[PDB]
RNA sequence: GGUGGGGUUCCCGAGCGGCCAAAGGGAGCAGACUGUAAAUCUGCCGUCAUCGACUUCGAAGGUUCGAAUCCUUCCCCCACCACCA
RNA sequence: GCGCUGACUGGGGCCUGUAGAGCACUGAUAGGGCUAGGGGGCCCACCAGCCUACCAAACCCUGUCAAACUCCGAAGGGUCCCAGGUGGAGCCUGGGAGUGAGGGCGCGAGCGAUAACGUCCGCGUCCGAGCGCGGGAACAACCGAGACCGCCAGCUAAGGCCCCCAAGUCUGGGCUAAGUGGUAAAGGAUGUGGCGCCGCGAAGACAGCCAGGAUGUUGGCUUAGAAGCAGCCAUCAUUUAAAGAGUGCGUAAUAGCUCACUGGUCGAGUGGCGCCGCGCCGAAAAUGAUCGGGGCUUAAGCCCAGCGCCGAAGCUGCGGGUCU
RNA sequence: GCGGUCGCCUCCUAAAAGGUAACGGAGGCGCCCAAAGGUCCCCUCAGGCGGGACGGAAAUCCGCCGGAGAGCGCAAGGGUA
RNA sequence: CACCUCGAUGUCGGCUCGUCGCAUCCUGGGGCUGAAGAAGGUCCCAAGGGUUGGGCUGUUCGCCCAUUAAAGCGGCACGCG
RNA sequence: AAUCCCCCGUGCCCAUAGCGGCGUGGAACCACCCGUUCCCAUUCCGAACACGGAAGUGAAACGCGCCAGCGCCGAUGGUACUGGGCGGGCGACCGCCUGGGAGAGUAGGUCGGUGCGGGGGA
């Protein structure tokens, strides 16, 4: 489970989905990267239900790299509804995920190995996937 | 419950009249919180920073970089 | 060390001079020699200059200063002007400023 | 080792029109030049593959020329991942930066079974003239042991030029 | 059935993610004290074995480099929840 | 009463900190390096003290995030000037009100669960008061359009033109075989049509069929026996166009059997991947069914291009009324 | 009903003029200062690094670098050498 | 949530009377089985019909007794004053 | 008078004028400098501020040049976004038209420019 430590405000709004962008979407530290084809908040108990599915494909074995973060704060009422009194009660965290953007991103693995990791990985996400390579397009930087 | 719940009046800041209008003296031009507009030729500057046409005349923006946003009222109404 | 007491203390006095928007009359005295002008800010142009340098003029320099004042007040107050502010610049008003300033008058006035 | 590709010119003809038609829009450009061109998709794509920014591609284009243009930007639109516009150099005798792939050639070369290879660069960028471009770095380094970190005058240094500098970085090293 | 907290060698019991075979007490064995005992004090306290090697936290599986300590899962508990008008 | 000042529009100045984006500040934050502090594991107990496959300052490379972050910053918006704009416009003074329960929809946010015919604001619109007209099967607020009266006249809008039902069984071109159309997602699939990319192939490949189906040898380990098929492994070596100390059946372990891998036969394609269009699955609810119905399959369905016509209380033609 | 709340200030929400809601997100005030007031004259921070008895992470001292991150009585914002 | 109904839409349970759904309790037909047989398990088809009598509690439900091919789960204003 | 070059004032643009490194200037201007009697001074110190000077030095400061390591400025193309007009999707959201159009990044750019007055040169 990640979230941040040390917050600033618990407690921010919830704002749009829009605009499939940003950074991340190039591919910067693996062999082999899961990008986002559709927009989504992804839980931290979502991203560590890919991250644990990788690396028992790697049995132990690898380089995993995330580079999604969970720093929104998802909040919830308690059961017991009723609208008002106020807002209440942060439950997980989650990251924003446009399209685009490439999350987990493995190396230092066998392609076929990793492509079967990053398969797996991709069902225990929310949105569609795309699995990728690198890239001349990927630049140098 | 909740334990907020507040927020304070509207205070209506900013600037009341542009380049280029015509002003008489007196006529406050600016309303503002810290200097960032500071009183140019013919502009004076009150103890709430605020600044007032000196004489009647035409107002004028100027944008002197390190220097600053100045307002001035250039005179011959 | 960013921007020294000498060119604070500088602007400090000069800007509130400025303010008032009367013609400045500029003092600049060196270790040798004492200069003045009286300068018409928002058309940027000096009008009346006067000093130890171009009259020629030494010993004592306190004394020479008195003199260049007596000197700018007679070309300057032969142009119309009169009523200006007196600047000081970075220098305390005394000594051979103070004394420059009050040779100054005859012309030139209110100090 | 010698990437040839082609090029066009264009004036008005929406970029979205172009890129509709199989046609990569793209700029080309240096301190002497700035001009309006189009590639094919396609065509950029196989040579791009390769070259890379790493090679010179020499272009072509009608009114027939050859012009020896370094790739300094590909912008793809994020959501398909695809590029969507490229911005060709064209080298004239300047020195001039760029990046310049690196090889690394041996064994595990010191605490061999067994170390950590890792590469902290994959290029290198270099002030280089047109005329003598390196096409690739060897590095060797026999040791490379448990503790040394390689910085940059520890490398080759092609007989063309000097770095793009500085001197102090890390390249390879084992932990 | 549903969610809050609990399982620690034979018993009560402390427990930080780098120490935990797990200190702290009683059992329980061995010695000394004594005529001999009980009490008290001493050492042993999962097994060898020198250190240290080696599996144990109700059973299993995960996470971590490392779990008595986090994560579910099958149980095992008394604090709590299930008509209705 | 004033009387060209109005909404809207043109040009020009000024103002702003949102969309976007950025990381310079405030914080958050992935990977690496280098490094204070430290958990420590410990070398001593005197300062010492080497290593970090744990924390983690700063610092540098790489990579991100933010309503209450901003080095940046659009479109727009506001205001003044000058022009157009004679309008059931505008300004001034007064008389009379009613209203102060709004609603839907679009867009932008908050609250909510990226629920509600939910709630709360913003800017717009319509219903309200246009439950008058046409379209949407039916239907305040979706599309069309602002109903002064009359006509057995015309043109159109939206939506339509097989029959119910006014007008095309209209003309080209393409796709779909589900009645899809007449729908519900993750996800799945040699459905079908197209555009690719890669591999292998007339040193004749893919498919079948003919033929060979190691030997040291039981491989050792284990073993009554594993002599591949009860099994944890050293899976090494030879001769070859060439058989893995062997993939399965078999199994009193063997015998027997098949496979791998080659040779030959024959004769032109074959296997992998990615993209797009349409479709298929996924797909269970309660009185009787159905796309509004009949019915429709080179369409009466979907995409592309055309040409005509139908179609309102809109517009026109003719007459009339009232106000200005 | 119970609970909370009720005026004032700051920020966000607020859609780059103004204004703008919810039992939306967060904080503050009900004072204070005869100097913490007017004016004239000077002076310029925090922080980092090196140096220096008792001096330690920071008492005071010296050097250099530091454009404002310090200070401005108190919350925040704007402002400000 | 607060949309019709507060110038009245009688509220649990029982009883009577049913009718429908199928996510099937039984019976019929099937595939797989870690299916020897018998007996199960699981999943598919199937709504024609069937689907017990008691103790306790207002109870629905549940627990229990004795049986059974089985002792199905829902809907119909928690069907039906 | 003018034009030019150097210096001293003093403004304006407000980093393309900045940091750093190198070089250079003393005749003249300017500084440092010589003193502290005097005016006037430093919570101590003529450091500063102030006066009287004129032997020395351009070491510091400043002025002028050069270098692109840093800093600063920065296109053109292309996107994001968007005023107005239209579509699409259960939705989150997407797309087309017409007009406007960033940010970052790439090419580059820069070691300032300039006004008035002095002093000096020609
Ligand atoms: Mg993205
Ligand atoms: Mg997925
Ligand atoms: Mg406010
Ligand atoms: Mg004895
Ligand atoms: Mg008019
Ligand atoms: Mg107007
Ligand atoms: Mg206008
Ligand atoms: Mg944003
Ligand atoms: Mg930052
Ligand atoms: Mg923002
Ligand atoms: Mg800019
Ligand atoms: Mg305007
Ligand atoms: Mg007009
Ligand atoms: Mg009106
Ligand atoms: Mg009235
Ligand atoms: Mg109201
Ligand atoms: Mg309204
Ligand atoms: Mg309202
Ligand atoms: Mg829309
Ligand atoms: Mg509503
Ligand atoms: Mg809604
Ligand atoms: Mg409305
Ligand atoms: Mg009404
Ligand atoms: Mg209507
Ligand atoms: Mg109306
Ligand atoms: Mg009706
Ligand atoms: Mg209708
Ligand atoms: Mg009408
Ligand atoms: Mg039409
Ligand atoms: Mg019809
Ligand atoms: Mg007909
Ligand atoms: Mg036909
Ligand atoms: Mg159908
Ligand atoms: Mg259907
Ligand atoms: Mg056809
Ligand atoms: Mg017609
Ligand atoms: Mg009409
Ligand atoms: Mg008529
Ligand atoms: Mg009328
Ligand atoms: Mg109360
Ligand atoms: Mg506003
Ligand atoms: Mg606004
Ligand atoms: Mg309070
Ligand atoms: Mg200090
Ligand atoms: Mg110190
Ligand atoms: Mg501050
Ligand atoms: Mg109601
Ligand atoms: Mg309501
Ligand atoms: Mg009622
Ligand atoms: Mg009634
Ligand atoms: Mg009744
Ligand atoms: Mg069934
Ligand atoms: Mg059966
Ligand atoms: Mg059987
Ligand atoms: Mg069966
Ligand atoms: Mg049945
Ligand atoms: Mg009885
Ligand atoms: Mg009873
Ligand atoms: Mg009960
Ligand atoms: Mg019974
Ligand atoms: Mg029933
Ligand atoms: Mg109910
Ligand atoms: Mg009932
Ligand atoms: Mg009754
Ligand atoms: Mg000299
Ligand atoms: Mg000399
Ligand atoms: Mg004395
Ligand atoms: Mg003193
Ligand atoms: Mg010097
Ligand atoms: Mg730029
Ligand atoms: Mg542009
Ligand atoms: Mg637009
Ligand atoms: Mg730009
Ligand atoms: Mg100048």
């Amino acid at each position: 489970m990640l979230m941040p430590r040390r917050m600033k405000y618990r407690k921010q709004q919830r704002g749009r989905l829009k605009g499939a962008t940003k950074g991340g979407d190039y591919v910067a530290f693996g062999d082999y990267g899961l990008v986002a084809l559709e927009p989504a908040w992804i839980t931290a108990q979502q991203i560590e239900a890919a991250r644990v599915a990788m690396v028992r494909h790697f049995r132990r074995g690898g380089k995993i790299f995330i580079r999604i973060f969970p720093d929104k704060p998802y909040t919830k009422k308690p059961l017991e509804v009723r609208m008002g009194k106020g807002k209440g009660n942060v439950e997980g965290y989650v990251a924003v995920v446009k399209p685009g953007r490439v999350m987990f991103e493995v190396a230092g693995v066998t392609e076929e190995q990793a492509m079967e990791a990053l398969r797996i990985a991709g069902h225990k996400l929310p949105i569609k996937t795309k699995i990728v390579r690198r890239d001349a397009y990927d630049e140098a930087q | 419950s909740t334990r907020n719940g507040r927020d304070s009046q509207a205070k209506r800041l900013g600037v009341k009249r542009y380049e280029g209008q015509v002003v008489r003296a007196g006529n406050i031009l600016v309303r503002q919180r810290g200097t960032r507009f500071k009183p140019g030729k013919n502009v004076g500057m009150g103890r709430d920073f605020t600044l007032f046409a000196l004489v009647d005349g035409v107002v004028e923006f100027q944008d002197r970089g390190r220097l600053g946003r100045y307002v001035h009222v250039r005179p011959l109404a | 060390a960013r921007l020294t007491a000498y060119e604070r203390r500088k602007f400090r006095v000069r800007n509130r001079i400025k303010r008032t928007g009367r013609l400045r009359l500029s003092v600049f005295r060196s270790l040798k020699h004492i200069y003045a002008q009286i300068i018409d800010d928002e058309k940027g142009v000096t009008l009346v200059s006067a000093s130890s340098l171009a009259l020629k003029l030494k010993g004592n320099k306190t004394e020479v200063a008195r003199q260049v004042g007596r000197a700018l007040a007679e070309k300057a107050l032969a142009l119309g002007i009169k009523q200006v502010a007196f600047d000081r610049g970075p220098y305390k008003y005394h000594g051979r400023v103070k004394a420059l300033a009050e040779g100054a008058r005859e012309g030139g006035l209110e100090f | 080792m010698e990437y040839r590709l082609k090029a066009y010119y264009r004036e008005g003809e929406k970029p979205s029109a172009l890129r509709r038609a199989g046609k990569l829009p793209g700029v080309m450009y240096n301190r002497h030049l700035n001009r309006k061109v189009y590639v094919d998709l396609v065509e950029f794509d196989k040579v791009f593959r390769q070259a890379s920014i790493h090679h010179v591609i020499v272009l072509e284009l009608p009114d027939g020329q050859s012009l020896p243009t370094l790739v300094r930007q590909v912008n793809l639109d994020k959501r398909r991942r695809r590029p969507e516009h490229v911005d060709f150099f064209v080298l004239s005798d300047e020195p001039v930066e760029m990046y310049v792939p690196l090889r690394f050639v041996g064994t595990p070369a010191g605490v061999r079974a067994g170390g950590v290879l890792q590469e902290i660069h994959r290029d290198i960028l270099v002030k280089v003239s047109p005329r003598n471009i390196p096409e690739f770095i060897e590095v060797d380094v026999s040791g490379l042991e448990i503790g040394d970190s390689l910085h940059a005058s520890d490398l080759k240094l092609p007989p063309g030029v000097e770095l793009a500098v500085s001197p102090e970085e890390t390249i390879a090293a084992v932990v």
